């Protein structure tokens, strides 16, 4: 048996979304007592009254907020036998592969969260390679829906194609019967362009999810409902507890065939100009976040109605939907067919909270803990090693404690080509 | 595109590229400093004897003492065709700010690490001082770096012993909680955000894992052509070249002082930028630091490249196998000595039945009695008495103890002498001198000597801050190696004594004797002698 | 490596697995000559036959490489029509290959190579030339015969006879 | 050298284990028997419950 | 199964002693005037050589070459020129000596060379191996396309459990051409006919 | 050879030390060693001198070749005189 | 915030950081000064002979005498460019 | 180095004094060695 040290490298993955996502490291000492949840305010919107005599019409101040928290460690526990030779030959390569897999898992979490809590939904009735400049139209629809809603894009925007649609865009570019500079670039290399239709970062991602179609049909809103912006509310004991602004529990006729990730739109509700409060020509799109009970769901954009008479003026200043729900409004599902999602967002919509695992303390004697800097994704974990003779082995564990958060779900989007049938 | 991502990619490349050498150097340092039984599994369980009969440590002690007996320090010397006093001020400044205990301690630490593991390093930093500043209310000092193999990470595309061709370097600083608070206070960071950075990631012991805090400093060198303003000095001469980046807050005040701009050239040179980082974030981005070169000076032992892969070795790497074999054999011999039955007779119980108190070891009887007969066999069988064999050290054990000791002695012979190690330290000190000259040119106040006196040309801005003015005629001296002296007066005394050692008893011998009395320290009697020497020299003219 | 989440991971560790592949050599590609002492008064034929054997051995090596690559090749991109029909067909072929490699996330650090047969290379050149425009790439494909060295992101594109 | 593809079997991402949209395509390298073949990509399934985590 | 494999060196002290002995006796060029020339005709050349060879890189390269000569049998170094502005030697330029590691596998001299110093060698190829960042550096310095990663005959060998090795290779091919070229005979207005 | 080789210990029949096994474990609590004498079917335990496992030994060939190899290296690793 | 708590935290951090070296140094001092037989876990038997035939103490004595034969004291010297007798007062003090 | 090599082989005549003065001339610079070199230069000039 002849054997060498030559390695046949087999995989090489890329992690653009995790790299681009901002990473937050709040103080662990305070986070320990705050139950790993920290609250951040939201940009304040003020009401407006016009007239001369405004007696007893003075409003109040209302500032809503969101909350960001984390999950559980994403470890690489594995036991290593000392006597075996195929383990000594493989230990260090296993450590390297563990680092790469942890980075890949972080990227997968980012992509899935972005594609599942993306309020803005752009859909197409056919494939991208159907008409000329259809990929450009797909990007421009997203850019226009972000522009019309007046969403803050100071940090920057991003658009991630899946490889199939990226290839379709390149094919559309190269079938132009001409060669300027963009067509020659799209011919020599597969890249369409670094900036398209107003986005300042257009990339392709191999780890974008596939949005399986929803079997839900014939669902109507059960009972007229009103959702009111609020910052805190009183609990049973009278204490004021904060309220997250990126959720709203609606009651439907029956939540069968719905899951986390589907996109819905009620018949009648229309988007607003956020700051200016002008009715748009586009249907309001929501993403169902959690299917609680059997007749309720939780949608991520809270549907504050401009025509709601039960809203105080300061609450109505935050309205993003031109009307409320009226006990019969049929809800149309938007993902009626499987499609690998293209995902666009504002760069300050997805963040990655991270925390240390203080296993270097004097409490954990008998085991050695050091730090472990993940490449690609810029994160820290711990690398802990312990021994054992009850099995004559050693345990190695690479732990990483973080959590992806979507602070502005109204900024993230989802592109769905070919949503016919 | 991300600055953090680029920094981390470069650091990861270097960290993975310098991996095997780092682990071997860490193993050598641990072996020579903590314990020779570097086993992570036998730190528990049912115990067995494991001795430490060290035979390599005296060699390391002897080499360290031999290299400490010969101190080495930078020596600045004038170039060719320049003024003969082109290095006096620079040498005086160097001896001024390198006479403190910190510089000697850092050099000694680096030397010891170079002998044991194979790589050491130290750092040059600039700090603000007001009580005893060297020049321009600042001091330049030398700081130590412990475990340079796992704490200083160099550019992978470097092919020089002193790493002068490297373009970036990552230094990992480790500090306690109070130290991190001090660091954050000094660098205007946030104390609540505890940083972290990559660690050596070893197995050896559960302890030595002190609860610390790690941060990284990324030094990068950029070589570019920058605008330089040629001025006219209103006190002497005319052609005087200044850099625009330095002369930017006093540009208006130069004309008021009396400088008139003659031309504008583009001069190529290097700048060093430092970044304070963690893995997850960048705290300080591109803080420009003084000097042209990265302020870290490495010292190497046996250094080279095997297959585009750096290897550095000390004196302990090759003795490890023999030392471990010797320790194992001694432990086996100790186990043999103790857990072995002694030499005692073999008795049937019937033979000594009834006389059992005659064999317990007392000396109350003149002989030992035995039973002779049995009621069934008539007579007890006769067989010569046997004794349990004495414990013996196996010939294999003895032969391999001798062989392992001899092998360690044969292989632990650096050189014939530490000449190669001293030459490597001299190379490191030459690099240190280059770095210090660059920093002095950048921040200090170097007076130009005119043959018509030291003319210090400086100016102040509206914010009461003084900006140094250094002409481009700054590299008038080069670097060499000489004996370590605490002051220029000591250097002059040594030179005078060396000259007196070779000058015969002529009139120059009297001249040098009077000069030696001139260069003496002060009491009362030596004060009188120095006054006499002064008077005699002035009288002789 | 496998991966798992959670804090308490008692009795949930994993082993180490390292797979390997086998590489082998075949039999030599020889060439025999037999000559008498008469037939070496010129030696010109001897040297020429030596050189011809060198060239033939090189060509046989490349033929073996081509056959092995075309036989033990997993990924296959099939098209229902020829490569000369409709516009950008060859580019679509190369894009399909690059896209399937990228989606499978295979390692391409050492470079990626595409090889056309002479007929398909000619059809790709014809596709480029008929483009009703001559900016730089159709001009090159018309004057010379090469389409381009890099197509659809592949690190190199050649034509194997 | 024959190229085959089993129905209902699709490629994976090989790092992220995401089901691709392309049917898995194998190449036979040797036909040992009249009922056995040897395919060069070993089809390690993802849903196989007999596979250890490694 | 794992078996004991010790390492009891007895050659390494000899190599250390030889390297120390060769280090105790440095050797450098010395320019001397020819026969019948001015007695100080080599002063300027000697001064310039010392000025641009007094640095650290020259000594380091010589030491590396000496160590490789002692151990493997062959070493090498290179002489390069660069543009310097702050402290030039002459004509705003400097001449510096640089090391070559693994000269046996990285410097490939002309096969038709029968001289120890290889002065009759007429071509010579140097293989440069670098990683990604080193390749970016090389392309930026020599004005090359950093996108198109180069490749060449790899002179390295994966014989140790190294986690990674250099993957980018390039070659510098030096050739010497001896030819008759036109010269102009002028009249120097100062003195020189 | 030094490591993996059985040590020098006596060879015992189980019946010779049956009941006295704790006298030979290496302790120092007894003044002698007792051995059984009688067998209920064989009458008397057969007499034979006690045998011991031979001590580990480095072969003469190993010693000679180690010395010869070291001497050859010392003789051939002389650059010049 | 509490001065007591800050001081105690600093002291505890340093005390736990220097734990191993202090233990080894205390063991070295006990070994070199009092006795080389540390037998309190060995109390599961009767009384046995425990001799002390030192061979390390003469080495320590020789080293101490050698370092005592060469006294070292501070010496103040004037800085470069300062007055020649700038350190006489400090040296006298 | 060349002056020292000459001085090591020149017997103590007038060339010995010449070479000693030359070495003092070519010596490095401080303050005391500056005075010695100035004296050597003056002596050489006065000797012609």
């Amino acid at each position: 048996t002849l054997a060498v040290d030559e390695i046949i490298e087999t995989i090489s993955a890329i992690t653009p979304m995790a790299q681009k996502a901002k990473k937050y490291t709040p103080p662990a000492a305070s986070m320990q007592r705050s139950s790993n949840t920290i609250w951040m305010p939201v940009e304040q919107e003020s009401p407006t009254q016009e007239g001369w005599d405004l007696t007893d019409k003075a409003t109040g101040l209302l500032e809503l907020n969101v909350a960001v928290n984390m999950g559980e460690p994403d470890n690489d526990f594995f036991q290593l036998r000392a006597d075996d030779l195929r383990d000594e030959t493989a230990y260090r390569r296993r450590i390297q592969s563990a680092a790469r897999k942890l980075a890949n898992n972080v990227e997968l979490k980012v992509a899935n969260m972005a594609a599942e809590m993306g309020s803005l939904v752009i859909t197409s009735p056919d494939a991208i390679g159907t008409n000329t400049a259809d990929a450009w139209n797909f990007v421009a629809d997203a850019e226009e829906i972000m522009f019309s809603r007046e969403l803050n894009r100071d940090m920057g925007t991003s658009y991630f194609f899946n490889p199939q649609d990226y290839k379709k865009a390149g094919y559309d570019l190269t079938k132009r019967d001409i060669f300027g500079r963009i067509p020659e670039e799209a011919y020599r290399d597969g890249t369409i362009q670094r900036q398209v239709a107003g986005f300042d970062d257009v990339l392709r991602s191999p780890k974008l999810p596939v949005l399986t179609k929803s079997t839900a049909t014939g669902i109507t809103v059960s009972g007229a409902q009103s959702f009111k912006p609020v910052a805190w509310q009183l609990d049973n004991d009278g204490n004021k507890v904060n309220v997250d602004n990126r959720f709203a529990t609606v009651t439907l006729s029956a939540t069968t065939g719905m899951k986390r990730g589907d996109k819905i739109s009620f018949a009648g509700v229309k988007f607003l100009g956020q700051m200016a409060k002008n009715v748009l020509a586009q249907d309001a799109t929501f993403s169902v976040v959690r299917v609680v009970d059997g007749t309720h769901v939780e949608i991520t954009p809270k549907p504050v109605a401009l025509d709601d008479v039960s809203l105080s003026p300061e609450q109505r200043a935050y309205a993003n939907v031109n009307t409320s729900l009226a006990d019969a409004m049929a809800v149309n599902i938007l993902n009626v067919k499987d499609a690998r999602t293209n995902v666009f967002w504002a760069d300050d919509a997805i963040r990655i909270v991270s925390q240390p695992i203080p296993a270097n303390h004097e409490l954990f004697a008998g085991m050695k803990t050091t730090s472990f800097s993940i490449p690609d994704v810029g994160l820290n974990g711990i690398f802990a090693t312990q021994g054992d003779i009850s099995t004559l082995s050693g345990l190695c564990r690479i732990a990483l404690w973080y959590g992806v958060n979507a602070t502005r779900p109204e900024a993230i989007g989802v592109g769905l080509p070919g949503q016919t049938a | 595109e991300n600055r953090l991502e680029s920094i981390l990619s470069r650091f990861d490349a270097d960290w993975t590229a310098s991996d095997e050498a780092r682990r071997e150097a860490k193993n050598d340092l641990f072996f020579s400093r903590v314990s020779q039984w570097d086993d992570w599994l036998s730190q528990y369980t049912t115990l067995q004897y494991r001795g430490q009969f060290d035979v390599v440590r005296p060699v390391v002690r002897k080499l360290v003492s031999e290299m400490r007996q010969n101190p080495i320090d930078v020596l600045y010397r004038p170039k060719d065709g320049a003024r003969p006093d082109a290095a006096d001020v620079l040498m005086g400044m160097y001896r001024t700010d390198m006479r403190h205990n910190t510089a000697k301690i850092a050099v000694n630490i680096a030397v010891r690490e170079q002998i044991e593991a194979g790589v050491g390093a130290w750092r040059l930093v600039t700090d603000y001082e007001d009580q005893s500043p060297t020049s321009n209310n600042q001091v330049i000092r030398r700081e130590p770096i412990h475990s340079a193999c796992s704490h200083v990470i160099w550019d992978s595309n470097s092919k020089l012993m002193d790493k002068s061709d490297a373009r970036h370097c990552t230094v990992i600083h480790s500090m306690s909680q109070n130290g991190w608070e001090d660091f954050a206070e000094k660098y205007d960071l946030d104390a609540d955000d505890i940083p972290s950075f990559q660690n050596p990631n070893d197995w050896v012991f559960p302890w030595l894992t002190q609860d610390t805090i790690q941060i990284a400093e990324f030094y990068e060198v950029v070589e570019k052509k920058e605008t330089a303003f040629i001025y006219q000095d209103p006190v002497t001469g005319e052609p005087v070249s200044y850099f625009k980046r330095d002369i930017k807050d006093v540009i208006d005040d130069l004309a008021d002082s009396g400088f008139i701009k003659i031309a504008e050239r583009q001069i190529k040179r290097r700048r060093v930028y430092k970044s304070i980082i963690t893995c997850t974030a960048v705290l300080k981005d591109k803080q420009l630091i003084a000097g042209e070169h990265i302020p870290i000076v490495p010292v190497f032992g046996e250094w080279g490249f095997v297959e585009d892969k750096e290897v550095y070795e000390g004196v302990v790497r090759l003795t490890k196998d023999g030392q471990r074999l010797r320790n194992m054999i001694m432990s086996f011999n100790a186990d043999i000595v103790a857990r072995t039955p002694k030499k005692k007779p073999f008795f049937w119980p019937e033979q000594i039945a009834g006389f059992e108190h005659m064999y317990d070891g007392n000396d109350d009887y003149p002989y030992y009695l035995l039973n002779r007969t049995d009621e069934n066999s008539g007579d007890l069988p006769t067989q010569p008495l046997a004794y349990y064999e004495n414990p013996e050290v196996p010939q294999a054990n003895a032969y391999m103890l001798e062989a392992a000791t001899s092998a360690v002695k044969e292989v632990a012979t650096l050189g014939v002498e530490t000449y190669v190690f001293q030459d490597n330290l001299a190379t490191a000190m030459r690099r240190d001198g280059e770095i210090y000259q660059s920093i002095v040119n950048d921040i200090y106040d170097v007076p130009r000597n005119v043959t018509i006196l030291m003319a210090e040309v400086v100016d102040l801005a509206t914010g009461e801050k003084q900006v140094l003015n250094d002409i481009r005629g700054r590299y008038e001296c080069y670097t060499d190696v000489g004996p370590s002296f605490q002051s220029m007066k000591q250097q002059n005394r040594a030179e005078i004594l060396e000259l007196l050692g070779k000058t015969p008893q002529g009139t120059p011998e009297y001249q040098l004797l009077l000069l030696q009395y001139f260069t003496l320290l002060d009491g009362k009697g030596v004060e009188m002698m120095r006054d006499y020497a002064n008077k005699q020299l002035i009288q002789m003219g």
